[PDB]
């Protein structure tokens, strides 16, 4: 976390800083998107 | 020039007329079509705003009195002529007779009809003739046209005695100048060339656009 | 009275700005027209433009360079066209904003730093002064102007005969309330006795159309008579 | 169920009203719409403004006897 | 739009008033102006001294 890294989450690859999210996804939800439909939040496969 | 024709072009039917496969393929580009439509809509609303800003400069529709006693100044050829079905002046009708598709191309009618623009010009002209510049600053203040002409002579640095002592010479010069305006507009088309240029430059563009439907690319 | 009218007009400006958003609509339009454009631009990153995927990183991960090259070329063409469209619309909008800013600078020069004789350049009526106020990406001019209010009919004459001489008002007009002739300033009814100090003589009675008969007071005559 | 033929096209759901008012929603060639009255959408020929004949005469002048100080807002 | 802004300014300063601006309202010393509607435009008859 808190470091600019290349990440791969269940085939979603991206470069960014991963921070602890206050977003509370519904249990079926896996990703999050902005008004522009860019990936905003992700769910860790290992731990929810 | 004040406004131009409010042309709207449906992006989808111009590119992909009555074709679902072509429309589905055009969907791959995204908001190309919506933003072109938005730009043309902005242009049309801008044309309406242009006409409103130029002509809707008067809060009330003023009348010239039935008795046209303007100290010998003759405004009959610029004031509205009720005989004509459109309540336009002689000079306005001279002007309108000198200035001379289905592929998603529509022409939106202007918000103000030629009759309403004629009523604006009639109101502005009547206010100028009957009240001078007072109607532009507030309530219209009636003043004899000779005394308004004396006001304006004072404005250009000439004493009003020069007007009053030479009143009818000045009225005759004004009348002759209006007659010469009529003669110039009745025999020279190129006088209104500027407006015609706009009417040409749009139409040519539209032609070009439709001609591009006949290209293979 | 004029101070109270100015204060009340400023209060009404406050009341208009505190309850009507659409008043600053023009500025908001600019803030909208940019943002919309930006949105459109970013939305074009989500388009395929004929490629297998809009995501560039999902092409390189799934294809060999010879095959990924065609899809990346499609994406490049589409995104380049989108960016060119954005830049062209922004150049035209910048021309519009530069015209507006030139008008605002001219209004600051001729309207705040001076008194403008240009009609309606500085709002309804006869311009007295203007006050600038900063606004988000713009300027707001409070134009203080003079509007004549309570009008009254009078009989009028272009000139006056005294002794075969034609008298014209030095400034103002000859007005009759119905029995007596005065000379007043044109923009405010302040009737005054018609004197040789109020008028000037030019020629005789025959030339002027609509001349009327009256007496022109000579301020010297009562003193000289004594 | 009102269907009214204008020069701008076919207008459905707006009641044609003979009265002329200031333009509210610009529809087309002199035709504007507004929500009025019970409440309904109406279409009408837009009114250009109050119709006023100026009391012109060869010897009549109207002089102001008072004034108002007007502060107007211009936004650029 | 530039042309229409110029036309609106000429209507304000030239028809609704007397302009001291040189050649803004035609050859000579501006006395008055009269507007006339034209197809997609305006025609100013500038009366000057
Ligand atoms: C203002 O000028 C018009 C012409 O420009 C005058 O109308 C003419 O009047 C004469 C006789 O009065 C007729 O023989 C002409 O046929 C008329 N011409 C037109 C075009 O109408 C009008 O009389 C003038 N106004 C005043 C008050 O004299
Ligand atoms: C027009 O104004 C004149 C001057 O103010 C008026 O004449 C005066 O009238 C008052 C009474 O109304 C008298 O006390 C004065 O002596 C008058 N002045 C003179 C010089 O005679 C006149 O009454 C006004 N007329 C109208 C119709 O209002
Ligand atoms: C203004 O006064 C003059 C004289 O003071 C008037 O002129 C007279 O007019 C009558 C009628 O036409 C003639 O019979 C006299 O011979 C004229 N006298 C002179 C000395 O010219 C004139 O009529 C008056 N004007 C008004 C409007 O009352
Ligand atoms: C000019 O107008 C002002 C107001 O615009 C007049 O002042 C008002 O006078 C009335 C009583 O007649 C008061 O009730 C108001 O409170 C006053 N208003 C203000 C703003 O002070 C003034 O009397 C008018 N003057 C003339 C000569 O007509
Ligand atoms: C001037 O007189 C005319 C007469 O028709 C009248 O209509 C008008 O209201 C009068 N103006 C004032 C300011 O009283
Ligand atoms: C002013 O008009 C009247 C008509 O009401 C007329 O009798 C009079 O002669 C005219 N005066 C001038 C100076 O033209
Ligand atoms: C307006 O009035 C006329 C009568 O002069 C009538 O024929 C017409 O139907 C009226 N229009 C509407 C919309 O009621």
């Amino acid at each position: 976390k808190n470091k600019c890294v290349n990440f791969n989450f269940n085939g979603l690859t991206g470069t960014g800083v991963l921070t602890e999210s206050n977003k509370k996804f519904l249990p079926f939800q896996q990703f999050g998107r902005d008004i522009a439909d860019t990936t905003d939040a992700v769910r860790d496969p290992q731990t929810l | 020039p004040v406004s131009m024709t409010k042309t709207s072009v449906d992006c989808t039917m111009y590119i992909c007329g009555d074709s679902t496969e072509c429309s589905n393929l055009l969907l791959q580009y995204g908001s190309f079509c919506t933003q072109l439509n938005r730009a043309l809509t902005g242009i049309a609303v801008e044309q309406d705003k242009n006409t409103q800003e130029v002509f809707a400069q008067v809060k009330q529709i003023y009348k010239t009195p039935p008795i046209k006693d303007f100290g010998g100044f003759n405004f009959s050829q610029i004031l509205p002529d009720p005989s004509k079905p459109s309540k336009r002046s002689f000079i306005e009708d001279l002007l309108f007779n000198k200035v001379t598709k289905f592929n998603g191309l529509t022409v939106l009618p202007p918000l103000l009809t030629d009759e309403m623009i004629a009523q604006y010009t009639s109101a502005l002209l009547a206010g100028t003739i009957t009240s001078g510049w007072t109607f532009g600053a507030g309530a219209a203040l009636q003043i004899p046209f000779a005394m308004q002409m004396a006001y304006r002579f004072n404005g250009i640095g000439v004493t009003q005695n020069v007007l009053y002592e030479n009143q009818k010479l000045i009225a005759n010069q004004f009348n002759s100048a209006i007659g010469k305006i009529q003669d110039s507009l009745s025999s020279t088309a190129s006088a209104l060339g500027k407006l015609q240029d706009v009417v040409n430059q749009n139409a040519q563009a539209l032609n070009t656009l439709v001609k591009q439907l006949s290209s293979n690319f | 009275l004029i101070a109270n009218q100015f204060n009340s007009a400023i209060g009404k400006i406050q009341d208009s700005l505190s309850s009507t958003a659409s008043a600053l609509g023009k500025l908001q339009d600019v803030v909208n027209q940019n943002a919309q454009a930006l949105n459109t631009l970013v939305k074009q990153l989500s388009s395929n433009f004929g490629a297998i995927s809009s995501v560039l990183n999902d092409i390189l991960s799934r294809l060999d360079p010879p095959e990924a090259e065609v899809q990346i070329d499609r994406l490049i063409t589409g995104r380049l066209q989108s960016l060119q469209t954005y830049v062209t619309q922004q150049l035209i909008r910048a021309a519009e904003i530069r015209a507006s800013a030139n008008l605002a600078a001219t209004k600051m020069s001729e309207c705040v730093l001076g008194q403008s004789k240009r009609v309606d350049f500085c709002g309804k009526g006869y311009h007295l002064m203007s006050f600038p106020q900063s606004a988000p990406h713009g300027v707001v001019f409070l134009h203080v102007t003079y509007v004549p209010a309570q009008e009254k009919n009078f009989t009028t004459a272009p000139a006056i005969c005294h002794d075969g001489k034609a008298h014209f008002p030095r400034e103002g007009v000859f007005v009759s309330n119905g029995t007596h002739w005065f000379v007043t300033q044109r923009n405010f009814y302040e009737p005054q006795i018609i004197t040789t100090d109020n008028t000037f003589v030019s020629g005789n009675c025959d030339v002027v159309i609509g001349i009327v008969n009256n007496t022109v007071y000579d301020p010297l005559q009562p003193e000289l008579d004594s | 169920s009102n269907v009214f033929q204008t020069r701008a096209g076919c207008l459905i759901g707006a009641e044609h009203v003979n009265n002329s008012y200031e333009c509210d929603i610009p529809i087309g060639a002199g035709i504007c719409a507004s929500y009025q009255t019970s409440q309904s959408i109406i279409a009408y020929t837009m009114s250009l403004g109050a119709e006023n004949s100026v009391a012109y005469s060869n010897n009549s002048i109207a002089i102001p006897t008072n004034f108002t100080i007007s502060v107007t807002t211009e936004i650029l």
